[PDB]
């Protein structure tokens, strides 16, 4: 029996008509959406400007030679044995350059949601007026005007409106650019000199390839959570732990898909099955999609004018078939299916493609065939939400319900069988591959230093835009954090002066700390922090769920902040859901004071609190 | 757990077996034609100012020319309904009309004995079960609606099984506040305020949320075959006759305040597809009851 | 030692004894003739654009005349022949109807109330007991075609011994793959994959080898004397219509897929010779019941 | 744990929405009436030298006199039936039988064109669905009978649960070793060879012991409304002929091996109650269908 | 790699060469029309109370009025047929009927004694070869319904060739799990429930996957000339009451369960399209002979 929701939808009118069948040259024939995976033009010209997006911004050339750089870094940090992150492995550089881009593109958007959250709390009178008085109007209009009251930076909704927004560091990892010209294959018989072990050390195995072409990552931007955020809120509070509520679940998923390559399988490959000679009003579709950011998949099959889908889990497969447990039934869908079959990747996640696929199944008597085959195919293909102002509200309106408290879905259960499932494989993996070759050989292609992409060892290359009195300002965002134990963070700066000047803030809720290093070239350690099962710290003296870092130099050139884990694969922990973020309240509005370090004298240096400064001049004490 | 069940749906007794054959079938459908008569021939005689209508109706049904200074009660015709009446109610209750009285009565007119030409619908609302964890209390009253209320006094929320019998055809649910329910293994929809269910589909689990308590209304209709003369205002009013006037006072038998919780509590019990053919013909009988005790009225 | 037998074989429920004597009879066999003509009235009917053939067929199958409004039921003679066929399956089921009205339904029309007139081959394979050593596992499934499957799990071949019963005519084995089998004292002949036996020849010996599971399929005909109207289509349909409908529904009762196995099962009890003679008739009662209930649906 | 279904019952194709109006049925009706009266000419002819009989059969179908030269293939009558019957079967056949064509034909005899006179009683089980713990192994084979094979290689003994759905009537059960069967969370019985259920009842729990495996065969009787012209064993041949001369393939369609799984297989879905009336019209159309092609070959 | 084959295919024995020109075959057609009239005399007599329409038949038939001492038997036609049914099933039988009174007793009804008129369509599976692998066990039982039980022990999966010959038409498989089945040198497709086949098409590839096993049931129709009057339901009861008689009991042939196994293994034969033109001419033997005996039991 298939899943039925109550959930009220607004009536959808076709461009098609009664007939559902539109007219030749009309204007709606024009505005039509159609198949993008099906078209073989479009399916190639948009992978080719995929391409050239990641090599804009990611240069291979440019990342080849930084490895020097990178391998002494992470050589500095002085790790323990057995956590110590070698570069010069031709697995875990490949490893790091996915989880280097991975975590840029999730720490921007988790800096942008914050900066949302401060403009919605500075203007709460003008909001709270907005979602109480226009409850009718929708969601993508009461974003609009939310985006408007508040000075946010990128106030346009609309999907060209987001892609002009966006800038390099969310681009999506093209997984296919990352893994050419590695060696792949490299054999070495039955002997165990350093010669030897060197030259196994500089390739990969084929298995790491075939994953590496089969990921896309998605990072969903903070305008197109703020629709969903805001279908059904009634006050500030409650439109801020919903856009919290929905991040915490986006993060968890983007760990998981790094873990994905970590272990020794290979990750699945999303596909579409069509009929080999299709027939006018006898055609029929098969869309498979394995998220690789997700714990569960989907299934969605239009025979006719029915639509029929399943969602089924990503763990437990016995490799006898590539679907494991259906959690929600929405009817009969066939696999089975004899037909040519394309493959592509998927631009969005899990719960956003359900929630269209709810949305569309209400729709079906209601939209023409070809209207549900563009629709759906723009969205998993382009991340391009439906023109149908209605049908677009109740896609969002899905879409709160999936995160909401009371999912049909239990996605805390599904993420934390994920988990366990995945680090069963790595152990199987490791062992099998340890009796086949030696243990060496195994080090080498599985490595236990990679776990998850908050978890490993990695380092995030910063930006920097602001220049105060001449000394340009990096920002970096010390949390959330998803694992409880105790966490280093350590700073890398290079400039072409021989001798600088450089310092660095840390903002809490109540004062800052400010340090000079004076150090180039060379890891140095700013901050230690324990975090407890909660995932908040207490820096000093009070709860903090997350930190601002401000790192000011003079000429810099390159300012790279490292994050370490004392002991690898920490525990984790249990992902927030609205409840968790309504009752506790963190202030994030210091984050956007700033300092002079021109105008910096020695008494200014140290841990401070704001009563001891004046309105503005938070450089100087009184 | 708590079990909660339907009053009305408990220990259904026995009825009786007997006076179920085509010749006592056709002695009932005959007794509540020559019974329609008899009331409208009385009021013949109120328009016409005469006896005469009355007098001629009466003569076919006992078998006896009215007499002034004794009480006119419907003869040996009346003798036989009233006692074929008690048995068909229990098995206890003695079978005490000849064959011969069975035959004769059943020719005075002609008509045919079936019971299963038409249908009627009945509102009792089967209840078989409820149950809830332990810090809930669940109350089921009512029968033609029922009104079940529960209260959650524990910290999460509780999970009420409901259980509706196999019988009944659609069961409407209505609540005083939104709330959910699915069938078993079922992902929970949205908060609605009214259900349609068919009880064929399984046992329904209810949410029941911490705070204020859940009423849910309960409304039924099931379909039962009954002959085309059958009357339900008809057959309920000589139900309250049969039972202020003592006829169902039998030993070791339950008593049910309507014909349609009657019906309903033998349909649901074990061989209740053979007890249901009794209680119609039992229905039957009471609707001749009722037209001929209106007939002749006692102080 | 390990002893495997059908499943349908075990325990037959004594069958009823009365409604058995000449005039029951007779009731019987005029009530699947006209019960027969209730059927063809039908095709008449439309040929005619009138229900007068129907008429005609009703009327002397239940002593009055159609009516519309009115469930048609049968009659009495429809109340008659449900009551007998209760009788027939079960001693313990109470017998109600009495002779007068046995006589008088008989009386409608004139036919031969000889049942032994013909007879009908019954394809239900009797297995009574099948004998295996210790080492070997035996299971037999299947009543119209039984499969007996045979394990070896010891070290040397095994005998396994085959009893078919006495009632049966002849029993034809198929195995999968060529078997050796025997008399109880023949020499053993070369592997065949088929062999054509008669079982009051006596036990049979089938020699197991190591290896391979071996699977014997048997077919068996037995005859059975039936009056010549009797179809073994119109009774097998009668039979599951019968049990839907609850006329066998009664305490202390075996329960049996076809009427193929409810025969052979009593043929094979004790005091089986005259156990049959009383199934035929419930046969007969059968198929006017199929029939019957088909053209006039309650 | 395991789960395990019968084949036959696995994704019941949608059938056709075209020619099931009162017309319609009617034109089916005179079709299956008027090829009887084709075969039953050939006897008549053999009776009386004369070929009247025949002649007047086939003018009547085929709206033609019978030619020696030219090949008898049954006019526009035949033409408009296996059109008719390739659109039931699935709902992308195509409907180019034109509604005048099938109003004229079906003047041709004055018959009742009704689907529910009747009844017939269908033999496939429908097993839906057998949930086994995780040391146990079930296989499910047959359609017409079912047997379920289990062994239990745990410690203990095991619980199996089985589901035969709503829609049949009565399910017997006899295994190759006395077993113990119970409705939920009711006692257990004792051991006995077979079982009589109303699948209506509930879930059915199977004490599996530790050893030699148990096999259960599965009957079932369903009663489905048909008209009382219904045939099963014409039908049943009318469903091979059918598929052999490839009027039942079309793209995604699900193929069955009789016509008793096919309606089974299709009340068992949802909506299936209006399935079942299609499929009731494409039994007497395939009934038409055998009748017409056995008299006049291709 | 190990062969596995059908039991009923193996080493079909030669039928007879006598009785098969137009004289004869107008014989057979003539005994089972008078044979037919046999039967429904009896119902005749019935309704008219008296054994006019008994007496007329036997007379037609026998060629001699009817005594009531006389234990009635046929007369001359009774003995020929019989004699020419033995000559049928065997090359080793002899021809005792000589062809004077073939002719005689052909005349007695106006009759064709065609054999091509219509068609009819059988149910046996045949599964000619199953070739697989060594670390697999593959094992074929039932004719109806094949069902094919492999399991392989191997590390991988197994490829199991299967052939179905060339003379049936359609075959469909079902299994107890889904399955990986394609032609010779074809992509593999997923893995589904059922699948038709063409039998022409050729040998079939099954992947066999390590773990439970899995069991595929097989059924085929194949297309075979028959007379019109053909009637499969009593053709077989014909069979196994030649069986029980001792008509078949000769040396050095073969033994079959059903008529359709007979002339199923018979067309796969080298010489299968005059084989089979005999055997269809030994079934309309078979049907008089189950009508005569029937209604003169002996």
């Amino acid at each position: 029996q298939a899943y039925s929701s109550g959930l009220s939808q607004n009536s959808i009118i076709s461009l098609t008509g009664n007939d559902r069948t539109v007219a030749d040259g009309t204007f709606n024939s024009m505005i039509m959406p159609r198949a993008v995976i099906a078209n073989e033009r479009e399916h190639f010209m948009k992978t080719r400007i995929d391409k050239i997006e990641h090599d804009l911004n990611r240069s291979a050339k440019q990342e080849m030679m930084d490895r020097q750089s990178l391998a002494e870094d992470y050589n500095a940090l002085n790790l323990a044995v057995g956590q110590e992150i070698k570069l010069d492995i031709a697995t875990q550089h490949q490893l790091n350059r996915l989880g280097s881009a991975m975590y840029k593109a999730d720490h921007e958007r988790e800096t942008e949601l914050t900066d949302l959250i401060n403009r919605i709390r500075e203007n709460e009178v003008t909001v709270n007026g907005i979602l109480e008085n226009q409850k009718a109007i929708t969601a993508a209009e009461r974003a609009d005007l939310l985006l408007e009251v508040v000075a946010s930076t990128a106030k346009s909704v609309s999907a060209a409106g987001r892609a002009a927004a966006d800038g390099s560091g969310v681009v999506p990892v093209f997984g296919p650019s990352v893994a050419n010209g590695i060696k792949v294959g490299i054999d070495i018989a039955d002997s165990v000199a350093e010669a030897a072990i060197a030259v196994k050390e500089s390739g990969i195995i084929t298995q790491l390839n075939d994953v590496y072409h089969a990921f896309q990552s998605v990072h969903v931007a903070p305008n197109d959570v703020i629709k969903p955020a805001a279908v059904v809120a009634g006050t500030s509070t409650e439109l801020i732990g919903n856009l919290q509520a929905i991040y915490s679940r986006l993060r968890s998923h983007s760990d998981i898909g790094f873990k994905k390559a970590t272990v020794g399988d290979v990750i699945p490959n999303s596909y579409m099955i069509k009929p080999v000679n299709s027939t006018e009003y006898a055609s029929w579709q098969l869309y498979v999609i394995h998220p690789v950011q997700g714990s569960l998949g989907l299934v969605v099959q239009l025979m006719g004018d029915a639509l029929t889908y399943n969602v089924f889990a990503q763990y437990g497969n016995t490799s006898a078939s590539e679907f494991g447990k259906t959690v929600l039934t929405g009817g009969a869908t066939n696999t089975a299916l004899e037909g040519t079959k394309v493959k592509f990747q998927t631009k969005v996640t899990a719960q956003q493609a359900l929630a269209l696929t709810m949305a569309l199944k209400d729709a079906a008597s209601m939209l023409s065939q070809g209207e549900l085959i563009g629709y759906f195919e723009q969205y998993i293909n382009l991340a391009l939400e439906p023109d149908n102002l209605s049908l677009q509200d109740n896609m969002h309106k899905y879409h709160h319900l999936l995160t909401s408290q009371n999912s049909p879905i239990d996605w805390n259960y599904h993420d934390e069988e994920m988990h366990k499932w995945l680090d069963s494989r790595k152990t199987t993996n490791y062992d099998a591959m340890q009796k086949k070759d030696g243990t060496v050989i195994a080090d080498i292609h599985i490595p236990k230093v990679f776990n998850d992409l908050r978890n490993t060892t990695l380092h995030c290359k910063l930006e920097g835009k602001q220049t105060i009195a001449g000394y340009t300002v990096y920002e970096y965002l010390i949390g959330p954090w998803a694992h409880y134990g105790d966490i280093d963070y350590s700073v890398v700066v290079d400039t072409l002066n021989e001798e600088t000047k450089w310092y660095c803030e840390v903002i809490g809720i109540d004062g800052h700390l400010l340090i000079e290093k004076s150090v180039q070239h060379k890891p140095e350690k700013i901050l230690e922090l324990t975090v407890n099962d909660s995932g908040v710290t207490s820096f000093n003296g009070r709860n903090h769920d997350r930190l601002k870092l401000k790192v000011y130099v003079k000429d810099s050139l390159s300012v790279k902040v490292f994050r370490n884990w004392i002991g690898i694969n920490a525990p984790r922990v249990k992902t927030k859901m609205f409840n968790d973020h309504i009752g506790v309240k963190y202030d994030y509005s210091h984050f956007d004071k700033n300092i002079s370090p021109a105008h910096l004298t020695l008494t200014d240096l140290g841990w401070h609190t704001w009563d001891q400064y004046n309105a503005g001049n938070w450089t100087n004490i009184k | 757990a708590n079990r909660a069940t339907s009053a009305f749906l408990d220990n259904p007794h026995p009825v009786g077996v007997n006076y179920v054959d085509e010749g006592s079938r056709q002695f009932v459908a005959v007794a509540e034609l020559l019974a329609s008569k008899l009331i409208d021939s009385s009021r013949e005689s109120d328009e016409s100012n005469s006896d005469v209508p009355f007098v001629q109706a009466y003569s076919k049904f006992a078998d006896d020319n009215p007499r002034h200074l004794r009480v006119k009660t419907g003869g040996k015709m009346a003798n036989a309904l009233t006692n074929v009446i008690r048995s068909y109610y229990s098995i206890n209750a003695p079978a005490i009309v000849p064959q011969v009285e069975i035959d004769r009565l059943a020719s005075k007119a002609t008509v045919s004995g079936d019971m299963y030409n038409s249908y009627a619908i009945f509102n009792s609302v089967p209840i078989v079960e409820v149950l809830s964890p332990a810090r809930t209390t669940v109350s089921i009253v009512g029968s033609d609606r029922a009104d079940v209320t529960m209260l959650n006094t524990g910290a999460g929320a509780a999970n009420i099984t409901f259980n509706f019998g196999q019988i009944a055809e659609t069961v409407i649910l209505k609540g005083s506040v939104p709330f959910q329910l699915a069938r078993l293994n079922q992902p929970m929809p949205a908060a609605r305020f009214t259900y349609k269910l068919r009880p064929l589909d399984g046992p329904f689990i209810v949410v029941l949320p911490v705070g204020n308590p859940l009423v849910i209304s309960a409304t039924a209709a099931t379909r039962i075959q009954v002959p085309l003369a059958f009357n339900k205002a008809l057959v309920e009013s000589g139900f309250q006759t049969a039972m202020n006037d003592g006829l169902f006072d039998i030993q070791n038998v339950n008593y049910y305040s309507s014909f349609d919780e009657f019906i309903i509590s033998q349909y649901h019990a074990q061989d209740g597809i053979n007890r249901v053919s009794t209680c119609v013909i039992l229905g039957l009988a009471l609707q001749a009851y009722d037209q001929m005790r209106r007939a002749l009225p006692v102080r």
